Parts: structure tokens; C-alpha cells; sequence
């Protein structure tokens, strides 16, 4: 999930698009 | 466990601005 | 309305903070 | 709406319930 | 006190309650 | 010490959130 | 006044940051 | 109050610490 | 103006996320 | 400048990137 | 790093209240 | 840097001045 991946490691502005609707 | 929960709460708020009109939705772990 | 923008990055916290393990999902549109 | 409702009027913690999941 | 109890474990909204007047 | 301030900025955040009209004391360690 | 309640949420982290190991008092009414 | 003076005009760090214990 | 106030600590917040390892500047005036 | 032109109408991520460095 | 990037949300919202008019400049490391 | 300082030990408003421009 996203906090999994974002939690973990930086995540960038485009990986976090990957979550928007 | 706490140091997750506050990972969540900057995390909305950096996915509230980078959808921003689109939204999103949060599902924790 | 910017004004607009500033209550959506605060209701955000607010459902994050709210919901909890349930989450939340913002839908302004 | 949540933005017609909770933000033109102060919404305490209750009223946020409502939008969960 | 607050931060003894809910910055090691986490603090449910009833638990956040009790530190309000 | 450092994440515990951290902690603190969105204790008080959350505090006065779930608080609301009634207010809070927050003391810190 | 909801402009009013965005207010306090900055007032309260603002507080936090100035009194740091004092602690601050949040009093609307 | 703390609302009536900080929230209508912009206070400085020093104004906000006329407030702490 | 307040108003004005609140709306440069979420600006703050947009250009650390947005700009990240590049840095931002911050001048109203 | 930033302020009078983010501030007074919304600015998606890209506008907020014009100010990076 | 995450936790290195959550101090800095803080760290731009602190350095952005402390500073006010004067702003500042934010270079991570 | 500011990082390395603050993130590592806790500022006080003075150290957070030396910031500012
Ligand atoms: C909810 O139960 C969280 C589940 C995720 C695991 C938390 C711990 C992961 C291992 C890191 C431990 C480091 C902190 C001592
Ligand atoms: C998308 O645009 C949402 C549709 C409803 C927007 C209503 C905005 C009203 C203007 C703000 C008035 C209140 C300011 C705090
Ligand atoms: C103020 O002096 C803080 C007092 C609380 C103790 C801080 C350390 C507690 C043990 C956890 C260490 C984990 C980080 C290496
Ligand atoms: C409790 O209700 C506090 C009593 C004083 C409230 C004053 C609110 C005035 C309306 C807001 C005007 C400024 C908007 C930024
Ligand atoms: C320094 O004072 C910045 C110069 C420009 C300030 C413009 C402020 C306009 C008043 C706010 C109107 C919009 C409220 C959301
Ligand atoms: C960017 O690459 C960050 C560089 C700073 C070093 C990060 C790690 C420092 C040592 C602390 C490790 C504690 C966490 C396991
Ligand atoms: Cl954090
Ligand atoms: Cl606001
Ligand atoms: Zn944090
Ligand atoms: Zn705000």
C-alpha cells in the first residue's frame, strides 16, 4: 500500500500521483 | 505504533496537494 | 478561491487524524 | 457535500465521522 | 503525561479527549 | 531531542483538533 | 466562522514552536 | 484574548510568547 | 492581513514538497 | 511574485515549480 | 530517507513562522 | 546545513534566526 512504499523510501512528486483518483 | 501514524499524516497532506481537484483515497496498512 | 484550497488542506488532516485504520476519501468534484 | 458542509460551518469531530470509509 | 502516553503508543480520539478541559 | 518535538507539533495539532471549543493544556515531558 | 477554526490550527502549532518546554494554553471561549 | 489579537492582526514570535506559562 | 498570513504557511509547505533536494525561496517582500 | 499570484488563485504542483531553485 | 524528509516538513514550517517577513532559504543536505 | 543541525539536535528560536534572511 501507500504506506508501505512512501513510508519506507522517499517517494516523488510522479509516485505520488500514482495514488490520486 | 506512532512514528507510521505520523508518516500518514504528513502523507495526506502531501497526496491532498499533489491530486489536489483529482483526490485520492488513504488506506493505511 | 484560494480560500477554498486552505479548508480542503485542513480537512484533510482532520479526516486523516478522524478515520484512522478506516481511512478517508476527499472528493471536492 | 464535505466541502459544502464542514467548511462554510465548523464541523466537530463527529460531524468528520460521517465521511469515513 | 501526554507525551509519555501517546508519542509511544498510539492515542485513540477518546484518549486525545481526556487531555482537553 | 528531535522526534519528540516532532511528535509534539502534531500532538497539539490533534489536540486542538479533538478538543475544539473546550481547549487543552499541553505540558511537555 | 470556519476562517475562524483555520486560524486556531495555525495558532496552536505557532504556540507549540514559541513556548516549547513551557507548554501553551489554548483559550477561544 | 489570544484570538481577538493574534488571529485579526499578524503577530510576531515575541507576541506569541506573551502566552506561554 | 492574517489571511494573508496563513496562506504563506501553506505556500511554505507547497514549494518543500514540490521543489525537494532543489531548495526554495521564500520572499513576500 | 509567489504571493500575489498563488495565493490568490489556486496554483496546481507545476505553478508551485517555477519558484524552485 | 523518509524520516530526514518529515523533519524538513516541520523544519520550512518553523524556519517560515520564526522568519515572517524576513524568509529564508532552505537547502537540504 | 540546517539539516544537519536541526533534524539532529533540537533549535531554539535563536538557532532557527540564523536562518532567516
Ligand atoms: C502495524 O502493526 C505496523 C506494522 C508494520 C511493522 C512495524 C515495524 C516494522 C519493523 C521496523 C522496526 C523499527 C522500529 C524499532
Ligand atoms: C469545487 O469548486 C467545490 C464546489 C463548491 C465550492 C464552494 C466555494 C465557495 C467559496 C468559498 C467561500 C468560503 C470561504 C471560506
Ligand atoms: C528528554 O530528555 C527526553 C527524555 C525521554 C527519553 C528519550 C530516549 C528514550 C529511549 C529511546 C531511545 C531510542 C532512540 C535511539
Ligand atoms: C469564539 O467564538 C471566539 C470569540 C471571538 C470570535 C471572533 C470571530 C470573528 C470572525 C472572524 C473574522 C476574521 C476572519 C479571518
Ligand atoms: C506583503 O505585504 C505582501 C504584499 C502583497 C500583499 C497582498 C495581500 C492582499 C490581501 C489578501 C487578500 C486575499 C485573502 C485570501
Ligand atoms: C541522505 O542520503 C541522508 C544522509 C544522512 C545519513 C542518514 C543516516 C545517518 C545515520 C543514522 C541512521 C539511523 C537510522 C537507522
Ligand atoms: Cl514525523
Ligand atoms: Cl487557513
Ligand atoms: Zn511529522
Ligand atoms: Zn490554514
Amino acid at each position: 500500500g501507500i504506506v508501505e512504499q512512501c513510508c519506507t523510501s522517499i517517494c516523488s512528486l510522479y509516485q505520488l500521483e500514482n495514488y490520486c483518483n | 505504533f506512532v512514528n507510521q501514524h505520523l508518516c500518514g499524516s504528513h502523507l495526506v497532506e502531501a497526496l491532498y496537494l499533489v491530486c489536489g481537484e483529482r483526490g485520492f483515497f488513504y488506506t493505511p496498512k
